[PDB]
């Protein structure tokens, strides 16, 4: 399925990772009062206990805009 | 030995830096208001910059330390938004203050009759207030209101980041403008001032003032360069830069505020001789 792999000043980049890592985890990790590093990727585990890094699951065609 | 000693080290050094910044700013401005032998607009600009410097130093470093001591915002939010807006607005206000100091110096040097007697003291205070209110109305209401514009405080009750910095485009634009536009303006104005002064050439005091302005500009650019360099690097790839290096970079982003009160006495001879008297 399709998920936005990342965000950039130019625009979004939707991707379709194969049947491996069939899950879209989206993470926010807050490093500075003025910097929050962001990931949106494919993985194979939904629960994902967090080390203060807010994460959520997605398995749709547009979920991490 | 493993982590507690490092935490004590960091907390103590940050507290010492905050205290030395506070005492330096208060002593230099008390000297300004007590000596009363100086009534130039540049000294009023220096006073305003020192006030902004103490605010930045004390409040920003204290709250950034209590944020970095654990990894979240221990306070029950609310104070987070106010402190964040205050820090960002006073940083921008200091940038605009240095901008208008550069404008004033370029105007004075480039024209011997650029209404030099029009300044007096009211114009300096008017310019300082104008820069402060401009920075305020430009940044603070946006900080307080765009979160509600989105609809709700998406920032959790334990985190203390900025809403629009989630968008990389906003980060890139604000960084490039609010750093390099003042930086390039300083560069071109410094070149113009140098050439005008060379063509034109009391001289000792004028050179002292020029060296003081140059030292302030150099300290500001040297301290704030790494932050913007890494911000640009984050526009090259995704997660090009680690996290602890980001922490240290934004930490020495306040080394400008640390340096300025000391550099005042380091470069200005009258400040140097007043420093010894006012330490006692």
């Amino acid at each position: 399925l399709t998920c936005v792999t990342k965000n950039t000043i130019f625009g979004i980049t939707t991707e379709n990772c194969p049947a491996g890592q069939n899950l879209c985890f989206k993470r926010w990790h807050y490093v500075i009062p003025r910097y929050t590093e962001i990931t949106r990727g494919c993985a194979a585990t939904c629960p994902i206990p967090e080390n203060y890094d807010s994460i959520h699951c997605c398995k749709t065609d547009k979920c991490n805009e | 030995r493993y982590e507690t000693v490092e935490m004590v080290f960091i907390a103590t050094v940050t507290g010492s830096l905050s205290l030395v910044t506070v005492v330096g700013n208060i002593l230099v401005m008390l000297s300004i208001k007590v000596n009363r032998q100086l009534q130039t607009v540049n000294n009023y600009f220096l006073f305003s910059l020192a006030c902004a410097d103490l605010i930045i130093g004390a409040f920003s470093m204290n709250l950034y330390t209590v944020y970095i001591i654990k990894g979240y915002w221990p306070l029950g939010a609310v104070v987070c938004d106010l402190w964040l807006a205050l820090d960002y607005v006073v940083s921008n206000a200091s940038v605009m203050n240095l901008l208008i100091i550069s404008f004033d110096r370029y105007f004075c040097v480039t024209k011997p009759l650029t209404y030099p007697a029009r300044r007096t003291t009211k114009m300096a205070g008017l310019m300082i207030a104008a820069a402060w209110v401009l920075s305020f109305v430009l940044w603070a209401p946006a900080i307080l209101f765009w979160q509600f514009v989105v609809g709700k405080r998406t920032v959790p009750d334990n985190q203390c980041f900025i809403q629009f910095l989630s968008n990389p485009a906003v980060t890139f634009g604000t960084a490039i403008a609010a750093f390099y536009l003042p930086v390039v303006i300083m560069t071109v104005l410094y070149i113009h001032i140098s050439l005008a002064s060379r063509s034109r050439v009391m001289a000792a005091r004028e050179r002292k003032v020029t060296r003081t302005i140059f030292a302030i500009l150099l300290a500001f650019i040297l301290t704030w360069t790494p932050y913007n360099v890494m911000v640009l690097v984050n526009t090259f790839c995704q997660s090009c830069i680690p996290d602890t290096v980001w922490s240290i970079g934004y930490w020495l982003c306040y080394v400008n505020s640390t340096i300025n009160p000391a550099c005042y006495a380091l470069c200005n001879a009258t400040f140097k001789k007043t420093f010894r008297h006012l330490l006692l």
